[PDB]
């Protein structure tokens, strides 16, 4: 499970990543 | 066949009667791997000069006798150069050998208990939450227990066999590597085993991985003059020893 | 995989054949048992069996099902003081990382000289009324690894968790539960050691040397009530994930104390489970 | 000297005798000294390190100036030697003062487990490390006699932490105003 | 990604090779540290190494896991007042935007001169009781940003928020939590600042003449109600999709202020986590 | 270039300034071989643990001082595991390195002679048939002379230099493998020797193989503080140690 | 309903499987 | 996650979009 941004705006998301 | 052979140094020990031998969680005892290691330096693996078969100190068997105890990292603390190497460095790893040799006559009875233990925590004597002292959990060739008498000011384990010395009651035992001498067909006892802990190479002093216990299960019973001693000999041999954190020298204690 | 899953059917055991009789020389039932190995008979070889297809799994007989089941290991207590708040060393519990501080689960382990796993964990508050209205009580659970600032009292500066972990429960939200990682140094947890802090003739001994694994500084955030209180917050802990390594004969000595192995009771004989027989010659 | 700045130096001085010895600290890196250095202030912040480390001196001497230590690391077993030979026997490196100027010395990770813990912990000890004179201080003609030898500290690509926590470096003793 | 992700093995370190002596020229271990540069030496360089196959993740020494945890910023108070509701200045909080008005999180930013990041926020009000029973407490926060009419007091003509966002928390509904965009003129947040308001010796200088934003008028909606409270809504903070440029030495010496590096105590000697030893030559 | 790095243990040695190295008789120090062997048991060879870098104890060079020896086999009676491996064993075999380290300033004057010698059956000083005594050939770490006092009791050598301690004018010395310490150019020396003897592998107790040589030719000048003391240390490292005939242990002396 | 690791970590999951 | 008109009606749906 992932990749759900249940919301609109960017700045709402999980933690970001790594790279 | 039941004889056996066995070659460890320039050491070779022979059983011309035998109960197999015994693998120790059937694994065979070897050299650390670069996967699950940790240190970061060059071991020192001291090869037939130091993983050999150094027979200890004798004890005999007594129709009073209880149970008698060695722990190996410290068994040989002595024992010429692995027992130097083992002072010299910080982190040693090893796996042993065990020979047991008890002989009397097919006209003797007894029964002896051989087992290894991974992390044999003893209990003490004395009731609290004071622990096993060093000094007395690291006796050396000697071994401990044979059913002797000592100070109870020391933080002294249990001298207490049936509850395996850390209250298991010893028969649930036989979940430990083992097997037994049944003087009527068997004369020795043969354990080997790899190197079992939570780290790739641990401390040599500080911890002993293996301990070893024998237990008079059936007492000694002949009709003989009791001039007639029948000793238990114990033989060892460290295998696949490795060593490494190289300094100064630790202290005899 | 699903039905042999759902249905638990993963682990399954044989079946017992059929036999004849023997009149012949290899003599199974015999066998040296001092070889320390262990007799492989079975009933087919003894009797004159018949046929029967089984349908017993060994699933319930799995290191995860004998393990995997949440277990009381604690329960911090908290008899709130409105008269001195913050104070030294109250109305905040601490608590050292561990299991042997309670029974039934620590028996359980112990089975085993090695383990490893992923906690579970849950907390269970239940807010005792001692008072004729408990009013909110909010309540901050965190966890204080080595070394790290332990609240010398209640609002320290510890409690800002700017690096920490702080889960916060308010009466009515469901109980608190989280998860994580095996926490060791070392490839796995050591249930026993025959090791010591040192060479000093006065050197820690146990499991223990190898563990110190934090603690638990408690806080019930919502500041001076009126009606006091009482809180109860219960601490169980499941192994999800887990692996064991060589097994141990269980214990049959009731212990005292934990992170030994110690059971001599004060003056009390050491007493065990075994039951006494008038005669072994009937039962 | 603590509050100051000469904190940070150590002067290599005359010695009478021969083959003494200069400073020793001890590796578990949360030790005063260790602790405040960028690394230290840091692994404060997690609750076990690991790997190798990298200890490096500088020669704040002279240029006709001479000297050459022995530097060493003395893994965790015993207790910091009280003499050279003794400590020389572990893993060192002698160093020649020269056209150079900076001599590196590698701190191997030695551990059981293989992870130790940031935390002061009798099981997870590090070891110690010590500097002792090899030869002397020579110096020719009207030049002083005492000189510096600044130390530092970074890691080894061996290296890497774990299990973040707060800090034990700094106790906010306030608050803060406005 | 997943496993690798999942099983966080992203970030990880080589290993150690094995070596063989030297007895050659070029000596490695020998660099002159004045070119300000760091030094690249070994293990296998110094020693004679083994192989040790490594599997140590940096994966939690990533600015992310470093900075993104939730850290106590600010704790509005409100000790209501039934006598006197509405008045001037009362019974609502207001607070300037910040995060150097409280340490332990302050201090691991400013680990960096430059940062960026968009804002994880929470709210976790408590309740106290100081009568005998709390009813329906309701309650606003919002934002005000500059210039905005803040509220004189309690029922403006602001708390309409027809353009502006005020999040709502009743009694029993969870903690509210919400997120927020990176606010920032500049292309990044200014953790520090050498730069003034102007010419005037008399102006202001720090992180600060940067860092006007905002502040927070603080409301309980419920109107009079007759047992006395109160509230405690505690401000927590993480930094999710951060960004550092320019490292810095920690702080060692407690500050005082915010928005400033001031360090000089009341008196007291400047104090710092230094030890004393007795010799050098023991440690 | 002149720096030089050198690894040998867990050991490392550098310097910054050096006269080239030498290898003795032009061949490497090596493991041998079943060819030239003799003895027919598995030898022990620690690896690392053994054949490491080892530094004896300092000295001071004195416009007074004369010369001092050390004999290998010897000198390493006491460094851990190799010095161990020696007791415990009857055959021993081995090469070393040797690193001499002596430095002073640019404005310092001086100039030693460092040499290796393959059986340096040394003099008595007294006249007759008496040859030198053990325990006097035997000093250890520590070395002999100096410019020392002692009883003339002992079946003591010859403390005299210039015949070479062997009765051959030391000049002549140049014929063993050898190199200077001039204080001007020079910071070390550093000696690689194989092992050479008539057999493949002695008694590392009763027979020294290699013995070396430090002597001052030209006599330290500076015109400094005889506060500034410049010692010289002398550093060794057993290089393809190989041990065998393994048993009880020796003794001390 | 499965291997919906709603949850990043991997500590943080059910009760493994079997074989 | 988007445009789970998770109502019949149209008039309850987000803020429109852009174009
Ligand atoms: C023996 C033995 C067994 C174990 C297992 C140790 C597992 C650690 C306990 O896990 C918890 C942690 Cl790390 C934190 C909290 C916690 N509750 C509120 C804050 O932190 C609770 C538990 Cl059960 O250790 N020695
Ligand atoms: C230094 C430094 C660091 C920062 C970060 C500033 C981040 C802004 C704070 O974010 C919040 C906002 Cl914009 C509003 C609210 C809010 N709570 C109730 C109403 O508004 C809370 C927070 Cl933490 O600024 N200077």
């Amino acid at each position: 499970y992932f990749n759900i941004n249940y919301f609109k705006d960017a700045a709402s998301s999980g933690a970001s990543r790594l790279d | 066949d039941r004889i056996m052979q066995i070659t460890r140094g320039d050491s070779t020990i022979s059983s011309d009667d035998v109960a197999n031998a015994v693998v120790g969680y059937g694994v065979w005892p070897h050299y650390l791997t670069p996967q699950d290691a940790t240190a970061i330096n060059k071991p020192t693996q001291p090869d037939t000069s130091s993983n050999r078969f150094y027979t200890l100190e004798s004890k005999h068997w007594n129709g009073s006798s209880k149970g008698w105890w060695w722990k190996l990292p410290d068994a040989l603390k002595d024992m010429g150069i692995f027992g130097e190497n083992m002072y010299y460095h910080f982190l040693g790893r090893s796996g042993y050998t065990v020979h047991v040799q008890c002989n009397a006559s097919k006209f003797h009875q007894g029964t002896l208990l051989v087992a290894m233990i991974p992390e044999h925590q003893l209990a003490s004597a004395k009731h609290g939450s004071v622990t096993a002292g060093y000094k007395l959990t690291h006796p050396g060739e000697a071994g401990r227990d044979v059913s002797q008498e000592r100070d109870a000011s020391l933080r002294q384990p249990s001298d207490d066999s049936w509850l395996n010395f850390d209250g298991t009651l010893l028969g649930n035992l036989l979940i430990f590597p083992h097997q037994f001498i049944n003087l009527r067909s068997n004369n020795s006892a043969t354990l080997i085993v790899p190197y079992v802990n939570a780290v790739p190479m641990d401390s040599m002093l500080r911890h002993n991985n293996w301990c070893l216990v024998i237990i008079p299960i059936s007492p000694l019973r002949s009709e003989t003059t009791s001039s007639n001693i029948v000793p238990i000999t114990v033989s060892i041999s460290p295998m696949c020893a490795e060593f490494s954190g190289a300094r100064a020298k630790n202290i005899k204690q | 995989n699903y039905i042999d899953e759902v249905l638990n059917e993963v682990l399954v055991v044989p079946n017992i054949k059929e036999s004849h009789h023997t009149t012949s020389n290899s003599a199974p039932l015999l066998d040296a048992a001092e070889t320390g190995h262990t007799s492989n008979v079975q009933p087919e070889d003894a009797i004159e069996t018949r046929y029967v297809i089984t349908s017993q799994t060994r699933d319930e007989m799995s290191i995860e099902s004998f393990l995997g089941r949440s277990g009381c290991v604690h329960i911090s207590r908290i008899k709130v003081d409105y008269t001195d708040y913050n104070g030294q060393d109250i109305n905040f519990t601490k608590w050292k990382i561990t299991l042997q501080e309670m029974a039934q689960i620590r028996r359980k382990f112990e089975l085993f000289t090695y383990v490893r796993f992923d906690s579970e964990i849950t907390l269970v508050p239940c807010i005792a009324g001692r008072g004729d209205d408990i009013g909110h009580i909010v309540m901050q659970y965190m966890y204080v690894p080595p070394g790290a600032p332990i609240p010398s009292k209640r609002n320290d500066f510890s409690w800002q968790s700017g690096t920490n972990m702080s889960i916060f429960w308010q009466h009515g939200q469901p109980f608190p539960r989280f998860s994580i990682p095996f926490l060791s140094i070392a490839s796995a947890y050591y249930m026993f050691y025959d090791g010591y802090d040192g060479d000093n003739t006065s050197s820690k001994y146990g499991s223990v040397v190898t563990n110190d694994m934090g603690t638990i500084c408690s806080r019930i955030v919502t500041e001076k009530q009126k009606l006091s209180v009482v809180i109860t917050t219960h601490i169980y802990h499941k192994a999800k994930h887990t692996k064991a390594w060589c097994p141990r004969p269980p214990r049959a000595v009731p212990y005292t104390h934990s992170h030994v192995t110690n059971y001599m009771p004060e003056t009390g004989d050491v007493t065990t489970a075994i039951v006494r027989r008038n005669t072994i010659t009937t039962a | 000297n603590v509050g100051n700045v000469s904190m940070y130096t150590v002067q290599l001085g005359n010695q009478t005798g021969m083959a003494q010895k200069v400073f020793s600290i001890k590796v578990d890196i949360t030790s005063t000294p260790l602790a405040t250095t960028l690394i230290g202030e840091i692994a404060s912040y997690y609750t076990h390190w690991t790997g190798s480390l990298r200890f490096s001196f500088m020669f704040c001497g002279t240029a006709n100036t001479t000297l050459k230590l022995l530097l060493a690391y003395t893994p965790p077993g015993i207790d910091e030697p009280t003499t050279r030979k003794d400590a020389m026997l572990g893993t060192h490196v002698v160093w020649d003062v020269g056209l150079q100027s900076t001599i590196s010395l590698v701190v191997p990770w030695v551990s059981a487990s293989h992870f130790r813990l940031t935390a002061d912990n009798k099981y997870s000890m590090a070891g110690y490390i010590t500097c002792w004179y090899q030869t002397n201080l020579v110096v020719p003609p009207s030049t002083p006699q005492t000189a510096d030898m600044l130390c530092f500290v970074s890691a080894c690509k061996d290296f890497c932490l774990r299990m973040a926590r707060d800090t034990d470096l700094h106790i906010q003793s306030g608050p803060i105003e406005q």
